[PDB]
RNA sequence: CGCAAGACGGACCAGAGCGAAAGCAUUUGCCAAGAAUGUUUUCAUUAAUCAAGAACGAAAGUCGGAGGUUCGAAGACGAUC
RNA sequence: GAAAAUCCGGGGGAGAGGGUGUAAAUCUCGCGCCGGGCCGUACCCAUAUCCGCAGCAGGUCUCCAAGGUGAACAGCCUCUGG
RNA sequence: CCGACUUAGAACUGGUGCGGACCAGGGGAAUCCGACUGUUUAAUUAAAACAAAGCAUCGCGAAGGCCCGCGGCGGGUGUUG
RNA sequence: GUUUUUUCACUGACCCGGUGAGGCGGGGGGGCGAGCCGGGCUCUCGCUUCUGGCGCCAAGCGCCCGGCCGGCCGGGCGCGAC
């Protein structure tokens, strides 16, 4: 949505703001799959810290 | 109403091909054209795209299944068998 | 104790307040009203780790239901499928106790 | 318990500032008539400060470590809350919901947020907040 | 005096494979450090249909361990593999389906597919639709593994060589009877010019060693010598036995 | 001495048990079911037997797929006659 | 149930710009200036310009498609055009 | 108040004539062959011939089977198993 | 001794496969299981498996060295990556 449905060599003529949407991955990736990859990029990166903290606490009694 | 006594999906083949080959084809023809419950979303949307490749209409998740059925009897025994060899290797 | 957790939910559906659905349960966790959250086994993994993290901050218990959304919705006495169930008040049920 | 409090770091989930880390300054968890949905006024960092390195000139270090802030209201479900918190003043007067009706008030709250965000970046505290989310 | 159709098949020109819409070669990922010392993870991008082949192929996308480029592979898709699944592959990979680790490092009774015959040839054996090979026994002296092949032949294999776990997808398509010649026409049109098979007895005695006669008969035994030259080598080639195959 | 395969589950095994009958015997796990007994539980006649209709139904036999160790209809031979 | 030329969007952030200005780098915005070479182009396209020795009842790939009757792009009759 | 195409039924009527031209299946009881659709001797044979699905044999685990090529660390099957 | 001959395994012609010929083989250092009263041996492993993110173009630490006026302004070289 927000990007013109036109033949691909026409995109030279078109202005920048016609060809994308003003967001991260804007007019390359849909909003649904960007917000599901802001969460994924966070919650994967959070689970790494729990695994990092459980790691050094499994050391301390051996 | 009930239209055909004992042909079903294979009424489309008329009198052609033989009664036994129409009967044998019927059991496949029902299964390959059947909609199955997506294991991922639960929606009865697993439709066969091509041979061995099944697609949930809602998930947009493709599964490499059997020719005519979602699961092959063999690959269900292999998934069970591989998982039990996995429990013995891992100990 | 799986035949129990079905019979406990059936007592919550009668007596208790609850929120079937993800978007609606995400708002009850966020408003500190959800005392238990129950996920189906086949919920999206990104939404399992979403609910598990909102319940981390809200300090809510997260149960993981034995079956899928078709099986969870049946235990909620519904004729539709539900992947996320947040229980506001148990009413007169023993689901949060055990 | 109820965890969407005016210290919490929050990932902006939707809109122009998607994947930006934002400090909550107010939380209207039972929305008013103007915004029926449960919302919060956040102050976040649009342009993050660039990675800065030893044996860079102190003039170059200054140019790299420049925040561009944004002040914005969101729904609670256009925001991803996190366990992190930035204990940063961001006063109720300058950064407020009365700040969108005038474009000049908004530029001050954007400037108020910028100077306050820049000073705590340099101390090394809350340096998770000043890293861009990699997505 | 005329050359028979089989001799004409070797030239190609008409009997060549129809490889216009064939979606690349179904190769198992190349050996490197991260197949040999541990595992490398790739995502299943999409299971996809290949013309002429019965098994669906899986676009699996790994990340290059030396460059910032990303590497796409075409595996023969294991039955039960799905899209957005992680495929692992290497010596320290885990023994579940769609997951290609070397044959020495998996137990006896292990169902495999797309199995390498000589180590590092990117998967040769049991990679038709529905087919599987079982690992029977290992031999740490010589570093060798007996593996039963889909034919039934137990073949010794060099333990270091790899195979995706599980059976190939698209299994059991030979159970359905093609009802009509057009369905056979459509099948072999995606493969090569072989289909409408004219039997040699119906041909003339100049084209084929069985042709001719005022009756449509052979007149020589259909069973023939292995040593026989091209043009005569026709019928049942080096047939050990023949007739209704009774017993095992 | 090994190895492979497919059957079968001896002795213990009883005028013993279980099941609607057909039937059911190596270990352990999982699944739902069941009689009997116990009952100062509950409902309160909900029951008995049943044209039509329906589930199961040894062995042999048939159909398609895998397998085929032993035994073995047909078939071949050696005897007996 | 095509390839490639070609074109674009995005993720990154090496760089770049100027010290409050006569701002700077930079602008896929609106205007203005200049240029676009080479080759084909007529006509027939068929009961007479093609191929069948020919103005040969054969063959030779397409596009447009009125009214009436009627199921109809059937046949039959008619208008434009011939 | 704007209706736009039909359908059924009735009356009357003509020298029983009306799908008025045009368009437009003769039918039945049997035998033989090939299941069918498809194909075929351009220019005397369209068939019962060929093909076909189904069926069944056979070869081959790649240093391989089948096959090509004057030649080769050649080539087809093979982007194959 | 000389030479024939069979059986083992050798690599170095010869052959095959893979790859953008990307970590081969030895040795060193570090981890845990096993062992004698701070010492060392007989050995082992080598960082990524809950999710349809991100991942390159070095951080850090050593080591040198080029103006102005010891204290303010930029490159090279190692190790990281034996």
């Amino acid at each position: 949505r927000g990007v013109r449905a036109v033949r691909p060599k026409v995109l030279m003529r078109l202005s920048k703001t016609k060809k994308h949407v003003s967001r991260a991955y804007g007019g390359s990736m849909c909003a649904k799959c960007v917000r599901d990859r802001i969460k994924r990029a966070f919650l994967i990166e959070e689970q790494k810290i729990v695994v990092k903290v459980l790691k050094a606490q499994a050391q301390s009694q051996k | 109403a009930k239209r055909t006594k004992k042909v079903g999906i294979v009424g489309k083949y008329g009198t052609r091909y033989g009664a036994s080959l129409r009967k044998m084809v019927k059991k496949i023809e029902i299964s390959q054209h059947a909609k199955y419950t997506c294991s991922f979303c639960g929606k009865t949307k697993m439709k066969r795209r091509a041979v061995g490749i099944w697609h949930c209409g809602s998930c947009m998740k493709t599964v490499a299944g059997g020719a005519w059925t979602y699961n092959t009897t063999s690959a269900v025994t292999v998934k069970s068998a591989i998982r039990r060899l996995k429990e013995l290797k891992d100990q | 104790s799986l035949e129990s957790i079905n019979s406990r939910l059936q007592l919550v559906m009668k007596s208790g307040k609850y929120v079937l659905g993800y978007k609606q349960s995400l708002k009850m966790i966020r408003q500190g009203k959800a005392k238990l959250v129950i996920l189906a086994n086949n919920c999206p993994a990104l939404r399992k780790s979403e609910i598990e993290y909102y319940a981390m901050l809200a300090k809510t218990g997260v149960h993981h239901y034995s079956g899928n959304n078709i099986e969870l919705g049946t235990a909620c006495g519904k004729y539709y499928r539900v992947c996320t169930l947040s229980i506001i008040d148990p009413g007169d049920s023993d689901i949060i106790r055990s | 318990g109820k965890f969407m409090k005016p210290g919490k770091v929050v990932l902006v989930l939707a809109g122009r500032y998607s994947g930006r880390k934002a400090v909550i300054v107010k939380n209207i968890d039972d929305g008013t008539s103007d915004r029926p949905y449960s919302h919060a006024l956040v102050a976040g960092i649009d342009r993050y400060p660039r990675k800065v390195t030893a044996a860079m000139g102190k003039k170059k270090i200054a140019k790299r470590s420049k925040i561009k802030s944004f002040v914005k209201v969101y729904n609670y479900n256009h925001l991803m809350p996190t366990r992190y918190s930035v204990d940063i003043p961001l006063d109720k007067t300058v950064v407020n919901k009365d700040v969108f009706r005038d474009p000049a008030l908004k530029r001050k709250a954007r400037r108020e947020a910028k100077v306050k965000f820049e000073e705590r970046y340099k101390t090394g505290k809350n340096k998770w907040f000043f890293q861009k989310l990699r997505f | 005096g005329r050359v028979i159709r089989g001799q004409r098949k070797g030239a190609g020109s008409v009997f060549r494979a129809h490889v216009k819409h064939r979606k690349g070669a179904a190769r198992l990922r190349a050996v490197d450090f991260a197949e040999r010392h541990g595992y490398i993870k790739g995502i299943v991008k999409d299971i996809i249909h290949d013309p002429g082949r019965g098994a669906p192929l899986a676009k699996v996308v790994f990340r290059d361990p030396y460059r910032f480029k990303k590497r796409t592979e075409l595996f023969i898709a294991a039955e039960g593999i799905h899209t957005g699944q992680f495929v692992y592959c290497g010596k320290k990979a885990q023994l579940n389906i769609g997951n290609v680790l070397p044959v020495g490092t998996m137990p006896e009774g292990t169902i495999v597919c797309c199995l390498e015959e000589k180590p590092g040839d990117r998967g040769k054996l049991a990679r038709a639709s529905g087919n599987y090979a079982t690992v029977i026994s290992h031999n740490p002296e010589t570093k060798k593994t007996r593996v039963k092949l889909p034919s039934g032949s137990k073949k010794v294999i060099s333990s270091a060589n790899r195979a995706v776990v599980g059976v190939v997808a698209g299994g059991g398509r030979i159970d359905k009877p093609i009802l009509k010649a057009g369905r056979a026409y459509h099948k072999y049109k995606a493969k090569r010019n072989c289909w409408p098979r004219v039997r040699g007895v119906a041909m003339n005695p100049v084209e084929h060693p069985f042709g001719g006669g005022n009756h449509q008969h052979i007149g020589k035994p259909s069973t023939i010598r292995r040593d026989a030259p091209a043009g005569r080598k026709v019928g049942l080639i080096a047939a050990r036995r023949t007739g209704r195959l009774r017993g095992t």
